[PDB]
Parts: structure tokens; sequence; C-alpha cells
């Protein structure tokens, strides 16, 4: 116990403080867990079951009674404290809760719980982190080691040196709850075993260019970051990649009411550069500005003006020239005039014409375009036909909507090809072998007022978790397949499947909104009216909407592993269009500047070519989806699962509703539950004798006469030949008979 | 707790809450089909249109009204009719309000009997209650006593009252009313 340096308390207790601590009384009958209403589950005692009454008996003074319905066992004291959360003898939602909080407060982060590694952050520093832990790992391995970040980082490498194939790492938590410092640790201990400082360099211009305040997080990652760790043949640090994947476009047009745009128009709006803003004619009031006055103006998230400066001082150490910041901040500026833009009817016709042309000249002087031929470009595209061209009519909706998709096309093109220049500054000529990558997610979040943004990002997570839980599917048949026992060969994937089939199916919400768009006259009536005479009833999880403790709204409630969730119609059909406008286009691709190179060509024997008109923000990202996961399913993957202990920067004390929210989005209880379908409770025979031999003192024949002496049915328990499989009853059968034999 | 109030008459259902000094939904008491074969795939055109929406889509429904005189003839188009009144107009649950009910003097049995057992049945209201429609004239007149002529829209009728006490053998009942005035107009 030597071995881990000062670090050892905190990294794992003592065997003989664990004995210490394990002589203590506990009432397995009447100190149950029990529903609360300040918290979910409280630790109380009962007094007796009478009939319906009983009475839990708190640490608070409290003397409530709950129903005889809603009562489950608390975990046994010589399990408590379990390193890996998949052993613990009773498998409940508050039990394991209760254990991180338990282990939290004994200032032990790390927990093991089957597949998955949950670490809770300190608030403290800790010489967990020292190297001495580090280059003193190398050597024990993951069976045995207790839980750390460091175990499952170097599980990954040896696998890829084996297996000779990539890996993958699932850092899953929220923006500011320490997942870019556990994954500045993993690139250190990455780099320890054999370019982090470039990474953490270059990351501002990330947090810049995607990064928008949302309710529950002020610096919120939209974009899927996702860092490709290369490495060579002998196994040592060659070079590293990186992608983005599913930037979210409707944050650039469109906000809610409680969050704002991209931190980066607001770094501009700070004032603290003020030939930006004389060079871009960018007047200082935000609400001047129709993309971004809609979300929420200004808050207290960070110093936006010091903000501004770090990435100005990360752009002039990246390879890039001022210059080339120079336009990026003007192309920035341009995307912000193109909402104020005004057009109107035509005097006697169906066609829309602009009124106000100043914006519209000063756009295209930054853009540079001409503003009458750009003018033109909005009003009458051009298409062909055949062999010729021929002027299309548009109105005042299409033209909007066409400035709206170019907006966000011109903005994700910018990010696409800086993240293109970033990694060609990382680049290393160094031979690239077998990768192991670093993912950085959205997660499962729910609000009240759910929207079109929150149902991609769930259905994103959906395709995560179901990828995850087939996986571990797998991983049980080969633990299965080692121990010779085989049984109940149904899979896990498919009982999330059929909440996707809603989704992304032909007739399923996507596609009925696609449909809905094209439509002629649909409204979000209509919308609501064809989702349910499509789906109520006729599917298994969609349903209803609920009105709860008065809720603003909701008009269909979908079902996914993270629970119930209510979703609103309004505004999706207006929102959903990207009708890109391709004569527009070409003049990009005309441009005299560097925008032509970012649209450098954008839009017969068999042609899969959609139409301009005929996108869709669900169509592009269900395409994304689908090359991330092709991405992904190549690779062994590992998960990590990050979870913030209260929302306040005091340590020790916690929130269980916030450590239940993140349980419940994160799906530790989905992968726990996976487990509670087979016997979770695996133990060898060897301890089993040496801890239950004192029931029946006298290896299967000794095990089969204690356990025939024990009155265990048959399918209770699973028969191994290196272990014998238990489920909770059966553990908690044995403990009271022991508890009786002394 | 609050009551429902509703007047179904017939040409114009009228409904509310007690204690309200006008009624909060008033629409014509039809029911609507469509009489054409529909094109548009897509439009995910519905079946029936009741109450006001269907008095927009004149030109391509044919309308019928599911109270003929007083009596009801088309029980599935009142259901409809009703269904729509409480989820629709009113939107409220039924299930905790108790519901008047009213209808003209001297009609058939069976519709009343009928009336209950859909209210309780179907919509599973906690209590309810029918009324004639000229007692509650003569309440909303601040009257006690006088003879009311009640001329609706498929029946009209006199109802004396003296002192609060009816007197039935001099109920009169005429079935000339606004329906057969609009057909002799037509
Ligand atoms: N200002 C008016 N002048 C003449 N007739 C009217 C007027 N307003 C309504 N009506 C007639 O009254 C009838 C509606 O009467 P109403 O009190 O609604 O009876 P019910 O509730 O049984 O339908 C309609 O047929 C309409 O033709």
């Amino acid at each position: 116990m030597a071995v881990f340096g000062a670090a050892a308390p905190y990294l794992r207790k003592s065997e003989k403080e664990r004995l210490e601590a394990q002589t203590r009384p506990f009432d397995l009958k009447k100190d149950v867990f029990v529903p609360d209403d300040k918290q979910e589950f409280v630790k109380a005692k009962i007094v007796s079951r009478e009939g319906g009454k009983v009475t839990a008996e708190t640490e608070y003074g409290k003397t409530v009674t709950v129903k005889e319905d809603q009562v489950m066992q608390q975990n046994p004291p010589k399990f408590d404290k379990i390193e890996d959360m998949a052993m613990l003898t009773f498998l409940h939602e508050p039990a394991v809760l209760y254990n991180l909080k338990d282990r939290y407060g004994s200032w032990m982060i790390y927990t093991y719980s089957g597949l998955f590694c949950v670490t809770v952050n300190p608030y403290k520093w800790l010489p967990v982190y020292t190297p001495e832990v580090v280059a003193a790992y190398r050597g024990k391995k993951r069976s045995e080691a207790p839980p750390h970040i460091f175990s499952i980082s170097d599980n990954a490498y040896q696998y890829m040196l084996t297996d000779r194939e990539n890996q993958s790492i699932l850092i899953t938590g929220e923006s500011g709850a320490g997942k870019t410092v556990n994954t500045k640790r993993v690139i250190q201990y990455f780099a320890v075993i054999a370019l982090e400082d470039q990474i953490i360099q270059a990351n501002p211009a990330l947090e810049a260019f995607g990064n928008a305040k949302t309710v529950r997080n002020d610096n919120s990652s939209r974009f899927g970051k996702f860092i490709r760790i290369h490495f060579g043949a002998t196994g040592k640090l060659a070079s590293a990649d990186i992608e983005t994947y599913l930037l979210e476009k409707s944050r650039v047009i469109f906000q809610l009411k409680a969050e704002r745009d991209y931190h980066i128009f607001y770094q501009i709006l700070s004032n603290k550069k003020p030939e930006l803003l004389d060079m871009l004619l960018i007047t200082n009031n935000p609400y001047d500005y129709a993309f971004i006055s809609q979300g929420e103006t200004t808050v207290a998230s960070i110093d936006d003006a010091e903000e501004l400066m770090a990435t100005d001082n990360a752009f002039d150490v990246l390879g890039f020239t001022s210059e080339e910041k120079n336009s990026m901040y003007k192309l920035t500026g341009a995307i912000m005039h193109f909402g104020n833009m005004k057009f109107k009817l035509k005097q006697r016709e169906e066609q829309a014409e602009p009124d106000g042309t100043e914006e519209a000249d000063k756009s295209a002087y930054l853009m540079g375009l001409n503003s009458a031929d750009l003018l033109k470009g909005l009003c009458h595209p051009r298409v062909k036909v055949g062999n010729e061209y021929v002027t299309k009519g548009q109105n005042v909706q299409q033209v909007i909507y066409a400035t709206g998709a170019l907006a966000k096309a011109v903005y994700e093109r910018m990010f696409n090809w800086m993240v293109t220049r970033i990694n060609a500054t990382l680049e290393t000529k160094q031979p690239r072998q077998y990768f192991i990558g670093v993912l950085d997610i959205a997660g499962f979040e729910i609000f009240d007022f759910n929207s079109f943004e929150q149902l991609c990002i769930n259905f994103t997570n959906e395709k995560l978790q179901q990828f995850f839980n087939h996986h571990m599917f797998v991983l049980e048949q080969e633990e299965y397949k080692k121990e010779g026992i085989e049984w109940t060969f149904i899979d896990f994937g498919m009982d999330l499947q059929a909440c996707i089939d809603l989704i992304e199916k032909p007739m399923g919400i996507m596609s009925i909104l696609e449909e809905e768009c094209m439509f002629p006259k649909a409204t979000d009536m209509t919308f609501k009216a064809k989702l349910f005479d499509n789906h109520l009833g006729k599917s298994a999880n969609f349903q209803k909407p609920r009105n709860i403790k008065g809720k603003p709204e909701a008009h269909f409630s979908l079902i996914h592993y993270a629970g119930i969730v209510d979703y609103n119609i309004i505004g999706w059909l207006q929102k959903n269009k990207d009708p890109l406008n391709e004569t527009v286009v070409g003049l990009y691709q005309k441009s005299s500047l560097k925008l032509l190179s970012t649209l450098f060509a954008n839009y017969g024997k068999g042609k899969a070519k959609k139409g301009s008109s005929f996108q869709t923000v669900s169509a592009l990202h269900r395409e994304n989806l689908n090359k991330l996961m092709t991405n992904l399913r190549s690779t062994h993957p590992h998960f990590v699962r990050c979870i913030i202990p209260n929302e306040t920067k005091s340590p020790g004390v916690m929130d269980n509703p916030l450590v239940m929210h993140q349980l419940r989005c994160n799906g530790v209880l989905e992968g726990i539950r996976i487990c509670r379908k087979g016997f979770p409770n695996r133990i060898l025979y060897g301890d089993f004798r040496q801890r239950y031999r004192i029931l029946n003192p006298a290896s299967r024949k000794g095990a089969e006469k204690l356990l025939s002496s024990l009155d265990i049915d048959h399918n209770q328990y699973k028969f191994g030949h290196t272990k014998v499989f238990f489920k909770a009853g059966l553990l908690g059968l044995l403990e009271e008979m022991r508890d009786e034999r002394l | 707790t609050t009551a429902l109030v509703c007047d179904n008459g017939s040409g114009l259902v009228k409904a509310g809450f007690a204690g309200d000094d006008a009624p909060r939904a008033v629409f014509p008491s039809i029911v609507g089909r469509p009489r054409h074969q529909g094109v548009m795939v897509g439009m995910g055109q519905k079946d029936s249109y009741v109450g006001d929406e269907a008095q927009s889509k004149r030109g391509i429904l044919t309308l019928k009204y599911p109270i003929e005189h007083g009596i009801i003839t088309n029980w599935d188009d009142m259901e409809k009719i009703w269904h729509h009144t409480f989820y629709n107009e009113l939107r409220v649950a039924p299930e905790e309000h108790p519901t008047l009910l009213t209808e003209a003097p001297l009609n058939p049995k069976a519709n009343r009997e009928k009336m209950t057992q859909i209210m309780f049945e179907t919509f599973n209201v906690p209590a309810m209650y029918v009324a004639i429609q000229a007692v509650l004239s003569l309440y909303a007149s601040g009257r006690t006593t006088g003879i009311v002529l009640d001329s609706g829209d498929g029946v009209t009728h006199n109802v004396p009252i003296y002192e609060g006490y009816a007197l039935p053998h001099a109920i009169m009942r005429l079935d000339l009313a606004g329906r057969d005035l609009t057909d002799y107009l037509m």
C-alpha cells in the first residue's frame, strides 16, 4: 500500500481502516431505503410495519409515513464503500447515490461501475495527480488496482498494442464540471507513457467558435469536439488529430428566451477593440442586430473583453496571419449584418423586393461582392432546366429562409476551415499509426421547454447510449463465453432502438417534419395532428404530454432512456428549413476575399442530388450522426462519466437531485439496469467458502451440499466453474444466515 | 367546485361555467363531412368538422344538424358535439365538473334518458341535471310568475308559472321555429 506514494489514502483506504469501519450496527429489516420529500431517499429507521402504516425516523427528526410499495433495502455494511457498483449486493437507484455520497465525503473520487469510470471532481488539490502515481502505476492491472482514469488510459493503450486497433475514450459530463482538465490530465498521462501545450493553446479558439450560454451552463459546448491521438508502430507519441461533429447551426439565427448566441459575437461587441467596430460598422448597441437580440443580450458569464483578448493572442500565436484574423472578424460582422435586411412584396404581384439598401451595401462591401448583384441573387435565383437557365420567383418568407440558411452555411464553413487550419498547425510529419480518440459531446439535456435542438441532442445521445449498450452486451457475452456458461442470448440494444425508430425511420418524427416543411400551407397544428394521427397508440413510446405544476406547455411526449421528455412544437417548421441559394453561393465563389475558399464549391448516371429547397437541418443532422457512428463503431470504446457534486463551489456538501439528474441523463442507471437482468453479483468459490463455510462446516460437491442445505432455488443461482453466480436476494439471505450463525 | 351550464337547443350550442354572466362558447351545432374526394395527398384531411370550424369549410362539406325539433336524432353526432364543447371550446375535463343540461317541455322520454346515460358513461361527469328551458328563462328574467314564450330554433313553447308553481296542463308546444322560417324564406 506504499506503492501509491502520498496519494494512497485518497486513492484507496487501508484494509485495516476498512475492517475498523466494518464494525457497525445495521438492521436489515427496518433501516431500508425510504422515499423523501426534500430529497428522493433519506437514511431513516422504521419503528414497525403496521399494515399500511410505517414511521421513518430520519436524522433530521422527521417521522413521515411512506407506503409499503415504495420501500427497498439498504446496502449492507459489509458491502458498502464498494469500488465496483456492479458488485453491489442490492442494485437500487438511490443506493448508488448514497454509495458515491459517502465515497466523496470520505474523499474517494474515482469509482468503478462495471464498464464505466465515474469521476466526481474534487474542488481542492490532491496528491493523486502527482507524477509518482503516474509512473508507479506502470505494471499494475485493471482488475485489482483501485479506480482511476489512469487505469483505463493504460488499459486502452495496451488494448491498442495487443489488438492492433484504435480505442475511444468517451468523456461524458457538463462543460464547467471538469471535462477540460480531465482531458488535460489524460493527455498528460499519454505523453508520460509516450503536443498537449499546443492543444490547450489552440483551445480558446474552439471555446469561442463553438460555445454558447445555455440555462444549465454559461460555457456550454455545442459542437462535438473529438481529439484523435495517433501513435507509431512502436506505440510512441506520433501526432494528434481533431475533428468536429454535429455543430448546431440553428443557434446562429434563432435563440431561445433564456439563452444567448455563440460567444464570439459578444466578444466582438466588447468595445475593448474599437478598431474592429469602426472597421466593421458595428454600433456598440447589441439590441441593434436582429440575429442576436432575440437571445439573452448580456450575462455575468465571463470577462468577455478579456476572452476576446485571449482569443486574439491565441490567434497571433497560431500559424495564421493577422489578415486572416481580420477576415474572420469581418466575416462574422457580415453574418451579423445579414439579419437587418428588409424585404417587401411588390406592387401587384407576389415578388419580394428590397426597400432598405444600406445594410445591403455595407454587407456587400464587407463580403467582397456587389450590392445590386447580391440583391438580385437573393430576389431572383436562377435554376438550371436541362440546358437553359430560368429565373425562379421568391416571396418574403422564402428570401428570409434563404438568408438564414446562407448565414448558417457561411458560419459553419468558416468554422470547419478554422479547424482544418488548427490541425495543420498541429500537424507533425511523424508517421501516424493507430490512434486513441477522446470525444466531447453535449449531454442528454432536459428542461421544461425542450425544443427542436434538444430533440436533436437527445437523438444523438440515444444513438450513443444504444451503442454503449450493445458494446456492453458483447462484453457480457465475452465474459460468458470465457466462463463457459452461456445463457440469455437476447441483445441489449433493440430495447432502445425501438425509441430511435421514432425519430429517424420513415413516417417518424423527422420524416414527418421534413414532409411538413415541404408541403404547401403547413402549420404547427397540422404538424401536431399528423404526428398524432400517425403515431398515437400505434407506437409504443410516443404518447400524450403531461401538465404538471403549471408547466409552460407541451404538445407531445417521448420516452427515452433518461426519462419521459415533453417536447414543444412551436417554431419547428420555420426553424428546420435550410434552402441554400445557389446563385449567391456562386457569388461567394467569385468573391475577392478568403470567402471563395470556404465556399469553394457547394450546392445523371444515378444522382442523389437533393435540391436546394429540399434541405432540412434534421436531414443534414441525421447524415452527420450516421457518419460519426461509422467513425466510432470501428474502435473499441471506453467511457468516462463526470458528475458535479453540487452547484456551489463548496465541496463536501452535495445536492441529491443534481446527482440523480446526472445519473439518469448519463445512463449509469441504465448500465446497472442492463446488469440487473442477469447475475450481477459474481464471486469465485474460494472466498465463497472462506466466508460461508461456517454455515455448514466440513469443490463442487461441498458447495452443492451447502447450497442444498441453504434452501437456495435452482434458477436463483448459476453454477460456474470458477465463479458461481448469485443475485441480490441470494446475497441478502446468505448474509442473514451468516448473521444468525454468529 | 364549479358546474358547467350547457344549453344545447338545436342550432346553437352555448356553454360556459356556472356563476358567469354569459356563455363562454357559442357556436352552431352542426357536423360537416367532406362530400368530394380529395386529391392533395399529405393534407391529412380529417373526416368530420364540428362546430364553428364547419362554417368555414361550408363550400366542401355537407352540414347536418343532430337535433331536429328539440329531440336528438344522431347520437354519434351529438356525442361529437359534446366532446368538442368540452375539450376544444371550453378546455376542461368533464370528470370533475357537474353538468346542467336543458331540454324543452314534452319531449320523448328516451331522449332525456339517453342524454343522461351518455353524460355518465362516456364522459364520466360526477353529477348532472336536466332543466326545462322555460323555467330558466323565468329565473334569468327576475320573475317568479309569468308565462314564458321560448321560441328557439326547433321548437316554440309556452310555460305558465305562478309563484314558482308550473301548471303542466297548460303547457303548449309548437314545432314551428327558426328552422321553418329559414325554409320558408328559402
Ligand atoms: N336577430 C335575429 N333575428 C331573427 N332571427 C334570429 C336572430 N338571431 C338568431 N335568430 C334565429 O334564432 C335561431 C337560434 O335560436 P337559439 O336561441 O340559438 O335556439 P337554439 O339554442 O335551440 O338553437 C336561429 O335559427 C336564427 O335563425
